């Protein structure tokens, strides 16, 4: 039904492993894929997404550059204590990259780990998490 | 710190040092992998190991052995890279306790390595740090351009 990572919908990054104030986490949640969060060296890096509430998630979608391997985990607790794996995936080398994932999980938190990149640095341009 | 607006991190085979880039508001942390740490070995066997593309080669002025040992390393490091496309940025460093520093400067120059004599300071770090920052600033604009 709805994309709760959106931001006008409560989306919020709480736990990013690197930041440049020019390309901050919040860029991932503005619907506009010409803006991005950038990693600033070495892998892995990761960030934690909080949804306005715990929702049944049906489809996770990431838009990126230079990411080689991507891992996602969930936590349906109110505090992000224990995360559980959802999926891990290897990305062709590309030029922006879309990774759509039909899923059936319950989550309040989503951790995205960029386990490795195709170069030194990598961006994440959009995170979309749809459910209700 | 806390004027910093971005912190970059950089894996560096030496065979965590934060360096601020002048006249920027950016900080570069060099993750120094001393061979025989063994930080380097832990990383090579690691799952997701990406190879290393930055080195600081150090030698003792009075041991030609240690100098030649630095040349071997450099050629290896070059050959061991997964991604031919990214070059190996390295910096040679002389230091005390034989070696012709005139000859050493040369080799380095011939081989496009930055040279620094530390007998008898942070310049080799400042040097690797700026180099790295330059790539960041380039890639980062390519990204912005790529996605319009
Ligand atoms: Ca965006």
């Amino acid at each position: 039904m709805k994309d709760y990572a959106r931001e006008e919908n409560g989306g919020l990054v709480v736990m990013a492993s690197c930041s440049d104030e020019r390309f901050p986490p919040e860029n991932m949640l503005d619907g506009k894929d010409n803006t991005f969060w950038v990693t600033t060296g070495m892998f892995p890096q990761e960030f934690v997404l909080r949804l306005e509430s715990c929702i049944r998630v049906s489809k996770i979608t990431t838009l990126s550059l230079n990411v080689r391997k991507l891992a996602v985990e969930k936590c349906d607790q109110d505090k992000p204590d224990q995360f559980e794996k959802v999926f891990e995936v290897e990305l062709a080398n590309r030029r922006l990259q879309t990774e759509v994932h039909q899923v059936n999980i319950r989550a309040k938190y989503l951790k995205f780990i960029l386990l490795q990149g195709h170069g030194e640095f990598a961006t994440v341009n959009r995170v979309s998490v749809v459910g209700g | 710190p806390i004027d910093i607006t971005a912190t970059l991190r950089c894996k560096v085979a030496v065979v965590v040092a934060p360096v601020t880039i002048p006249d920027t508001t950016v900080s570069v942390e060099l993750f120094l992998l001393d061979t025989a740490g063994s930080d380097l070995y832990k990383e090579q066997i690691s799952q997701y190991w990406n190879g290393v593309y930055y080195a600081i080669l150090v030698f003792d002025v009075s041991s030609m052995e240690s100098f030649e040992s630095c040349k071997a390393w450099f050629e290896l490091l070059k050959s061991a890279r997964p991604d031919r496309e990214r070059p190996l940025r390295a910096v040679l460093v002389a230091n005390k306790t034989q070696v012709r520093l005139d000859m050493a400067q040369d080799w380095a120059t011939t081989n496009t390595l930055d040279f620094f004599d530390v007998s008898a300071a942070d310049a080799p770090f400042l040097s690797i740090a700026t180099t790295f920052y330059r790539n960041y600033e380039d890639k980062v604009a390519a990204f912005q351009d790529a996605c319009r």
